[PDB]
């Protein structure tokens, strides 16, 4: 049985890393007050 | 106040002492920022709608643009052809300079008034 | 202040888990190049 | 039995039908008259 | 850059346009005027006139309080003005 | 004491605020529009009670 | 591809990919059923809304006894 | 390579691994179900279904097992309070275990289908390419859905071969699992009629069987195949998402307004029962009936069951909570212990006065007492210097009939004000605030939390429908527009019909 | 070549106002929604549902006219003209609030028609459907605020009334009763709307100030041709400027314009979610930690406790007139008030 | 040779005709006394 | 009632006058 | 503990600013 | 049981942090 032909590399460039970490950190900053309540 | 809830306190007391909602300069500020958000979405969606096919479906279409390329990355005539039919022909820009000047002017001017 | 004790672990995993996800994808992107 | 609101329901139902059927009737006629040339 | 209809600018500078519309516009204006001046608008829409928001010695709002008798309630309020 | 009535409003995280409720509180009404730099206070304790940091910022 | 016993049994159920009936086929019949179902859903909605009130249909908890 | 937001598109042309993914998702969901049930069992107090029912305890999946006939624990208790019972294997614990075993089995099948993805079943025999005949798959799956829907109504719900479902009286006092006979007349479309739920599953099940037969035997017309891109599995995702957000809105609505399938002993009262004083009217109806047959005040109110009094309390109203006020209702006002009795207020002249109840809109509400005509006769004033209606000036007193304080009268103004502050909430209960360290602030019930989540997911799934439907009808330009688009196609007048090159002028 | 294709032909003709199949839904509903609002604001009272005047005919101006919600006693009645409340009487229908449901429902179906029109035209022209997708956000706002919100409350009475001032009253209601400014979903909406406006202004100004000299005139507009292939401004100089001014800049034009779609669309979607919660009174009203401390410690004060006093004033001072069906009678002595005022 | 009556003509007058009528009615209203 | 005819008269007259002035070109 | 958490997240954001500016992927012409 | 409430977060981070470290190193090994 052949290997699966549908497999694909995935990527996240450095700018997307920075944008995502910023999103997550700002969301946590926003929601943390409500989690502690 | 330099705080999040302090900002709200300021807004509420401003409304009781000045009835800012019934003031036309605040109403223009709302039109400035609502229209600003609207036209942000419009421009973003019309340019994104008319990107020229430069990539495969397995890759971000953003890789179809290279920093500094001389050619435009979307087709403004197709965007205009779509938006002018959405409304009518003459409510759509076909001059990119007039379009981006309008983008600049509307929220700036509305926020001048609200300030 | 009498805050929700679980707010700390909630905040910690809310930061940690998606951040780790991005870092994993970033680092394996660099090592392809 | 057939209450006042069920009667109103049928009125609303027939009025909608009239509006849609009249609208489509007119739209078909115009499209038959003024066709595109190929 | 045209789809076949007559340009607007050509229409509203034309003489025939203004021969029709120097009539149709004031007519429509006067019609709306009369709709109000005759009092018809009050009757069609049920809008109180300035003398019919309250009964003379009443200061309560004739507020609808029932869903399925609402119609009869409004009618009962109005008769308390006649 | 934002409103100059000796009713001090707590704005910082260590005095019981979170991110949403915290603030640097405006200077005292007792000061009005007077310039209140640090060197005009008899002490930092005084400057902090009356809202000096707001003006500086 | 791998053949299996269950596979060979199920085979004809996945053997007519792309087969269509010509033109409009049963589309006129489908539209009839759609329109009936719309009316049916209107009725049910307006019963729940108390816009359609029917004899012996008390839209209330008190309809549990 | 693929951006992060497209990793799962590798399954679009891989039916085996698509099945493996669907199996893994099904294992995860079944596993959650079993885990959630075990957690609820470990925290549920079954010792008082009157004043500490499941819905006061933040129970979420317990009421769904009870709704369809699971009512007892292997530990010997049942949710209706019967003790010393034997459920057999389909206890709460056995249902939880089954889902866990089911999860494990699905997970192994997921592994097999992932490894052995290249099954000949998935290949088009003519072209050799992976292909699914989606029209026929739909008729098969619809036929199956129809058989299950029919059986569920014809056997489980009727009690012909099954337990029935939860049914109760209109005031949520005596509910239990009972077989339900279909209602075939127009009252079967009444949301509050349980017989309609039976008839619906029987009829819809037969209709599903018949439509399924149709969809196995009749090919889709060519006009419709091309219009809906029936060769593209993403059109199925688009319409399936739409059907699902439709379903989600419906179950949010019926949860919120109440229906025969969201009974109040399992999910709590609705806010509309507070709005309309639904339970207070019934309670008053009974007290008036006991008085007419000659009972004293003490006797008539003592006949009011505690369970009914507890419904007439704003703390069980699901519209009194907040988004980040977490946990069971018991964490807020506490664990209800006892009805204190019905408070009657009178002024110094002996008129009965009535506390104006808090509406659900208000976090805080003032204390205002009215006579039968609605005329204000006493309050707790804010500014004291010009007060006319204070309790001190009017000589307000409170007497209790029924409950724990039955026959007791209080006259010291501060105690009287204290009960007046509670009476705005409805009937007055003693709470244990210590056991859970309750903070005294109202939380919403499972009825509230379920409606919220399902209304929000429904709205979000509407975006998914728009997204995947767009991707289906615009697959050809997903990656951008034709770089050889000529301006005559998008300019005005060139073609008579927009985008139709055969209509050139 | 039957009637369906012939009608398709005619619907999709290139004309001054494109029609399309979507036009059959859009044009009647949009015009009726619009016409109902102008009719009501010009002629129709709110006396029997609200105890308010609300038309030009009655003396109101553009800011205070409204088509007001129906009476709380109608519940969530569709209030069909031929329904059991108005019983086919147009006049009573107007006085009972029927124009409100008329406008909201026709407006809803008009919104659907407009988004279908975006799909239809984009398919015919050959562009991607991202304008349609962007429009999901105003749809979500409309349905959450005008439909879902009052559906979780007691009636349509508590939806927004269609008027300038009446919306102002809606905002203030939400402050006092829901403490909506404290809600992180509204906050995300605020960031999305303000962030979108910022993006709009900063992108328009950057382009206009990084233009290439492509003509000799001092009016730089004339030096653009819609069919030119060349970018009309320098991405490279714009990137340098913003990198040195702000630290970071865009470098990808496609990302830039997608981001401009993303920010305000996401913000509006977030706020819709919060309003769905408020349909159930599922508010972010309080911080429990703050209330416990403040209850025990009368010297503890924050901008959070100050704003709740304002909410308490809003509720007590506006409820009797804003909710006349409740027959709230608050004697002077119970009204919360500070010193002197 | 331009056509007179068009879809456009209908759209235009669908809005224009009531607009003038409403303007007339609103003008009359400025002379109403209480 | 009579107020309806009063309102509707200018509209009918204006519609008549437009018909008269446009009829020849509408036939074409 | 809540104060520590708030300040920790804030300081992580500032640190991120530093990498995003000085250690960005450099824009490269065409 | 009256256990230490920082026990939960200490155990969670004791697992997560070193686990994530290894996962990061392994995935970038496979893609190179
Ligand atoms: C996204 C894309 C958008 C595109 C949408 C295009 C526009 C489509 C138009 C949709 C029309 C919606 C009308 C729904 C009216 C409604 O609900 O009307 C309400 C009625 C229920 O009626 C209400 O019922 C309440 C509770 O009553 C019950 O309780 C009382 C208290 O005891 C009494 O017992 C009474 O007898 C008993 O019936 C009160 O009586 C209210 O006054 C009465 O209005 O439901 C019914 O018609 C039916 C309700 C069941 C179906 C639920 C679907 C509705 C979706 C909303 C889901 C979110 C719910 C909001 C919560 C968040
Ligand atoms: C052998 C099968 C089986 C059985 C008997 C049960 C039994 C049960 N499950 Mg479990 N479950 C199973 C498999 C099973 N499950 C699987 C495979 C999964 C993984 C998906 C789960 C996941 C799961 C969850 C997540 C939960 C349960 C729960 C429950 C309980 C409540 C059931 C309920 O309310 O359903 C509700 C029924 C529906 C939602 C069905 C609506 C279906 C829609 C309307 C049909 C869609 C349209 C249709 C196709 C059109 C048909 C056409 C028509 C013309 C015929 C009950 C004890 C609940 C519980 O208490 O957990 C402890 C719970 O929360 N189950
Ligand atoms: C439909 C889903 C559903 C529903 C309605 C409930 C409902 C309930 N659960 Mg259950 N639960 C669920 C799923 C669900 N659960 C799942 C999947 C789990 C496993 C994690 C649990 C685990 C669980 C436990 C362990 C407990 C409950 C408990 C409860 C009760 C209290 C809930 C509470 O306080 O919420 C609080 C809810 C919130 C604070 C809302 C959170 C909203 C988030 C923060 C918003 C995020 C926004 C996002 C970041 C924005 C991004 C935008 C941008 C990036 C694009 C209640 C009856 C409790 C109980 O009483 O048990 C007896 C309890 O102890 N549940
Ligand atoms: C039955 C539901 C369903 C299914 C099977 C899919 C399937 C798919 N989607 Mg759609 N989608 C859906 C619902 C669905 N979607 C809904 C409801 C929305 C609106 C929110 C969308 C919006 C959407 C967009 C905008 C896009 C897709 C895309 C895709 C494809 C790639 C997804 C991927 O790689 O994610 C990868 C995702 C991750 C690696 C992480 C996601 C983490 C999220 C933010 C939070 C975690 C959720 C949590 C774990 C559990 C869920 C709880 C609850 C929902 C049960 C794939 C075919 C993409 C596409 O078209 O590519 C061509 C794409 O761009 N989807
Ligand atoms: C596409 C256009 C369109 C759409 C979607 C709507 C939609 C709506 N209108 Mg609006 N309306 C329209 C055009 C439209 N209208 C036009 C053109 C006018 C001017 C005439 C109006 C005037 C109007 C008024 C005055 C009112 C509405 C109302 C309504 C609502 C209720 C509709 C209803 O119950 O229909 C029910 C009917 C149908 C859905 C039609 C079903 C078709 C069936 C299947 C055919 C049945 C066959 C036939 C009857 C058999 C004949 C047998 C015979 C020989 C006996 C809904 C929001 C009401 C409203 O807003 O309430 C607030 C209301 O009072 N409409
Ligand atoms: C810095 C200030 C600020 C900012 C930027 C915002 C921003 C926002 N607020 Mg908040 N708000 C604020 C302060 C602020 N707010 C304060 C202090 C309060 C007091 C508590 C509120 C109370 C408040 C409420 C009560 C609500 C908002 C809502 C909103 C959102 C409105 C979204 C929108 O465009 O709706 C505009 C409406 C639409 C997009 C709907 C569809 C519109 C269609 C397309 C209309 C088409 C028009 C048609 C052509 C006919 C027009 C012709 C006619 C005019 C002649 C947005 C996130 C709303 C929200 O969150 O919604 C979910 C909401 O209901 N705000
Ligand atoms: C081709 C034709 C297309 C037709 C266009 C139709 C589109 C719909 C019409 C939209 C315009 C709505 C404006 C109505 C104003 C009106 O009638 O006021 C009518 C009112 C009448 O004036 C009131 O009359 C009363 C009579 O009893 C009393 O005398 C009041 O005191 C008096 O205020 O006038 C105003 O309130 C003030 C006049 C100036 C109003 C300017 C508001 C418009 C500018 C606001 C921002 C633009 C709004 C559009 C964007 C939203
Ligand atoms: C109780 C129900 C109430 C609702 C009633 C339902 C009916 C509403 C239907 C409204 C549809 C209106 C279509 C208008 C067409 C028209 O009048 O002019 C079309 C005619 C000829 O115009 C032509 O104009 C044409 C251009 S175009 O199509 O108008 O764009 C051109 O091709 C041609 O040569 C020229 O002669
Ligand atoms: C293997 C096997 C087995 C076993 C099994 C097991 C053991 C299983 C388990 C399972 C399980 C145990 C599962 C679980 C699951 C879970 C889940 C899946 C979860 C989810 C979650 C989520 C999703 C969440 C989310 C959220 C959050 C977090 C926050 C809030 C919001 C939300 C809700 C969204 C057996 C023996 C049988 C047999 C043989 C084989
Ligand atoms: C509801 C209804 C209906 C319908 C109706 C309609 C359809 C109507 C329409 C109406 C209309 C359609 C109206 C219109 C109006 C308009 C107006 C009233 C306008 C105004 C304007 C203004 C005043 C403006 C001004 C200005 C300014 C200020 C500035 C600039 C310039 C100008 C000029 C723009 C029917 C019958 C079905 C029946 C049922 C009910
Ligand atoms: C003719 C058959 C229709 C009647 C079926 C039985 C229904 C009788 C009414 C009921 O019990 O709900
Ligand atoms: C499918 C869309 C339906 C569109 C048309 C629906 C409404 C059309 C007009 C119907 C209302 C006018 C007649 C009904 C007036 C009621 C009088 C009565 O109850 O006897
Ligand atoms: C992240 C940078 C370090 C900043 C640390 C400052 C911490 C000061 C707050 C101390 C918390 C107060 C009481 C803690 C006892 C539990």
């Amino acid at each position: 049985m052949e290997p699966n032909p549908n497999r694909q590399p995935v990527e996240l460039n450095r700018t997307s890393l920075y944008l995502g970490l910023l999103l997550i950190l700002v969301l946590a900053l926003l929601f943390s007050s409500y989690f502690f309540n | 106040p330099l705080g999040i809830s302090g900002t709200f306190n300021f807004m509420i007391v401003f409304q009781a002492e000045h009835n800012i909602l019934m003031h036309p300069f605040h109403q223009l500020g709302v039109a400035g920022v609502f229209g600003g958000a609207l036209f942000c979405a419009m421009h973003g969606s019309l340019v994104t709608s008319s990107l020229i096919r430069e990539t495969t479906e397995t890759e971000s279409a953003n890789y179809g643009y290279k920093f500094g390329q001389e050619e435009e990355t979307y087709n403004i005539v197709a965007a205009h052809g779509y938006f002018g039919r959405l409304i009518f022909q003459y409510a759509s820009f076909n001059n990119s300079r007039s379009l981006h000047f309008f983008l600049a002017a509307w929220p700036v001017v509305g926020v001048w008034f609200t300030a | 202040m009498e805050v929700n004790q679980l707010g700390l672990i909630a905040t910690a995993l809310f930061v940690l888990v998606p951040s780790v996800f991005l870092i994993i994808l970033y680092v394996q992107t660099e090592s392809q190049q | 039995t057939i209450t006042p609101s069920l009667k109103g329901f049928f009125i609303g139902l027939l009025s909608g039908a009239v509006v849609l059927g009249l609208t489509f009737a007119v739209l078909i006629a115009i499209s038959q008259i003024d066709k595109v040339q190929r | 850059g045209t789809t076949g209809e007559r340009p607007f600018s050509d229409i509203i500078t034309s003489v025939r346009y203004w021969v029709i519309h120097s009539i149709t516009i004031p007519a429509l204006f006067i019609a709306g005027w009369l709709f109000v001046s005759t009092g018809l608008a009050y009757d069609v829409f049920g809008t109180p006139r300035p003398d019919s928001y309250y009964a003379q010695e009443q200061r309560s709002i004739p507020l609808v309080t029932d869903r399925f008798e609402a119609k009869q309630q409004v009618e009962t309020f109005l008769e308390q003005l006649k | 004491d934002i409103d100059g009535i000796r009713e001090p409003v707590s704005g910082s995280l260590l005095y019981g605020n979170n991110i949403i409720t915290g603030a640097v509180v405006p200077s005292s009404n007792a000061i009005g529009l007077h310039f209140y730099p640090i060197w005009e206070a008899a002490s930092l304790d005084e400057w902090l009670y009356n809202g000096g940091p707001y003006q500086l910022i | 591809a791998r053949r299996t016993w269950l596979g060979d049994i199920l085979r004809p159920l996945n053997s007519e990919y792309g087969k269509v009936a010509p033109g409009w086929g049963t589309t006129p019949l489908m539209a009839v059923f759609m329109g009936l179902f719309l009316v049916f859903l209107l009725i049910i909605l307006e019963i729940y809304n108390s816009t359609l009130i029917l004899d012996g249909v008390n839209v209330s908890w008190k309809a549990l006894g | 390579g693929l951006p992060w937001y497209r990793v799962h598109t590798v399954l679009i042309n891989d039916p085996g691994r698509l099945i493996a993914a669907h199996l893994m998702h099904t294992a995860l969901v079944a596993g959650w179900a079993g885990s959630m049930a075990l957690y609820e069992l470990a925290t549920f107090d079954p010792s008082d279904p009157v004043l500490n029912p499941m819905w006061r305890q933040g129970m979420f999946v317990l009421p769904f097992m009870a709704r369809l006939g699971v009512t007892g624990s292997w530990s010997g208790w049942s949710i209706t309070g019967e003790t010393g019972i034997d459920p057999g294997f389909w206890s709460f614990e056995g249902v939880a275990l089954a889902h866990i075993v089911l999860s494990g089995l699905l997970f192994l099948a997921a592994c097999w289908h992932w490894v052995y993805w290249d099954l000949e079943l998935f290949r088009d025999p003519r072209t050799g390419e992976p292909a699914l005949d989606l029209p026929k798959m739909f008729g098969i799956h619809l036929f199956l859905a129809g058989l299950l829907c029919f059986g569920f109504g014809a056997f489980h719900l009727t009690g012909l071969f099954g337990p029935g479902m939860w049914v109760s009286d209109p005031y949520g006092l005596t509910g239990s699992v009972q077989p339900v006979a279909p209602e075939w007349g127009p009252d079967g479309f009444n949301p509050y009629n349980p017989g309609g739920v039976v008839a619906h599953h029987i009829a819809a099940g037969i209709v599903g069987i018949i439509a399924g037969l149709f969809h196995i035997l009749v090919r889709p017309p060519q006009r419709l195949y091309k219009a809906l891109r029936m060769g593209n599995i993403e059109t199925v995702l688009s319409s399936s998402i739409a059907a699902v957000f439709f379903a989600a809105f419906v179950v949010a609505g019926t949860m919120w307004y109440g229906s025969a399938t969201t009974p109040i002993e399992l999910f709590g009262p609705t806010r509309y029962q507070w709005d309309s004083s639904y339970f207070q009217q019934e309670i008053n109806r009974r007290v008036q009936a006991s008085l007419a047959s000659g009972a004293t005040l003490e006797e008539a109110w003592s006949a009011i069951p505690e369970k009914l009094a507890f419904y007439d309390y704003i703390g069980n109203n699901p519209a009194k909570g907040g988004l980040f006020r977490t946990g069971p209702m018991n964490k807020g006002d506490g664990i209800a212990q006892a009805w204190k009795g019905h408070a009657v207020f009178r002024n110094k002249e002996g008129e009965e006065l009535f506390v104006r109840r808090m509406p659900a809109f208000f976090e805080s509400f003032p204390v205002i007492l009215t006579d039968k005509n609605g005329v204000v006769k006493a309050d707790i004033p804010f500014r004291r210097a010009e007060s006319k209606y204070s309790f001190e000036q009017q000589g307000v007193t409170v007497s209790f009939y029924g409950g724990e304080l039955n026959g007791q009268t209080f006259t010291d103004p501060p105690t009287v004000k204290s009960y007046a502050r509670k009476a705005i909430f409805g009937e007055i209960f003693e709470f244990d605030t210590e056991t859970l360290n309750s903070d005294g602030i109202f939380r919403t019930s499972p009825r509230g939390w379920f409606t919220f989540a399902h209304a929000v997911f429904a709205l979000l799934f509407f975006f998914g429908h728009i997204w995947h439907g767009a991707r289906t009808l615009f697959r050809d330009v997903f990656s951008g527009i034709d770089p050889e688009l000529s301006p005559e196609q998008v300019e005005w007048g060139f073609y008579q019909k927009v985008g139709d090159v055969t209509t050139r002028r | 070549r039957g009637w369906f294709d012939i009608l398709d032909d005619w619907l999709k003709r290139d004309r001054f106002v494109f029609v399309g199949w979507s036009g059959i839904l859009l044009f009647p509903c949009a015009y009726l929604a619009l016409g109902g609002w102008l009719t009501g604001t010009t002629f129709v009272t709110s006396w029997y549902t609200h105890g308010l005047a609300s038309s030009y005919l009655e003396g109101c101006n553009f800011l205070t006219v409204a088509v007001s919600t129906p009476a709380n006693s109608m519940g969530h009645s569709l209030l069909l003209l031929w329904g059991p409340e108005a019983q086919g009487d147009f006049t009573r229908w107007c006085q009972l609030g029927g124009l409100w449901t008329f406008i909201a429902l026709h407006g809803a179906f008009g919104l659907i028609g407009f988004m279908l029109r975006q799909f239809e035209i984009a398919r015919l022209v050959g562009v991607r459907p991202y304008n349609a997708i962007a429009f999901s956000a105003p749809i979500a706002v409309f349905v959450s605020v005008f439909l879902i919100y009052p559906l979780g409350q007691s009636s349509w009475f508590f939806a927004p009334s269609f008027g300038v001032a009446a919306i102002f009253r809606f905002l203030l209601f939400f402050q006092g009763f829901h403490n909506w400014t404290l809600n992180p979903f509204h906050m995300m909406g605020v960031a999305g709307v303000l962030g979108g406006a910022l993006l709009c202004a900063i992108h328009g100004a950057t382009v206009e100030n990084t233009l290439f000299q492509d003509g000799e005139g001092a009016s730089t507009f004339r030096a653009f041709n819609p069919t030119q292939a060349e970018e009309t401004y320098s991405m490279v100089t714009a990137n340098r400027f913003w990198s040195q001014i702000f630290g970071i800049a865009f470098s990808n034009k496609r990302w830039l314009h997608f981001f401009m779609l993303f920010v305000p669309v996401t913000g509006l979607w977030m706020s819709a979610i919060g309003v769905v919660g408020l349909a159930l009174n599922l508010r972010s009203y309080d911080f429990i930690s703050q209330e416990i401390r403040a209850a025990e410690d009368p010297e503890f004060e924050t901008f959070y406790t100050k704003n709740l006093l304002l909410n308490e004033g809003i509720r007590a001072w506006m409820a009797p007139q804003d909710q006349p069906h409740e027959n709230f009678v608050f004697p002077e002595e119970v009204l919360p008030r500070g010193n002197a005022l | 040779s331009y056509p007179i009556f068009t879809v456009r003509w209908v759209a235009v007058h669908t809005l224009a005709v009531p607009t003038i009528f409403f303007l007339g009615a609103i003008a009359a209203m400025q002379f109403i006394q209480r | 009632d009579w107020r309806v005819l009063v309102v509707l008269l200018p509209v009918l007259l204006a519609a008549g006058w437009a018909v008269r002035n446009i009829l020849p070109y509408a036939v074409k | 503990m809540e104060t520590i958490t708030y300040v920790f997240i804030f300081a992580c954001i500032i640190a991120l600013f530093f990498f995003a500016i000085f250690f960005r992927e450099p824009p490269r012409i065409t």
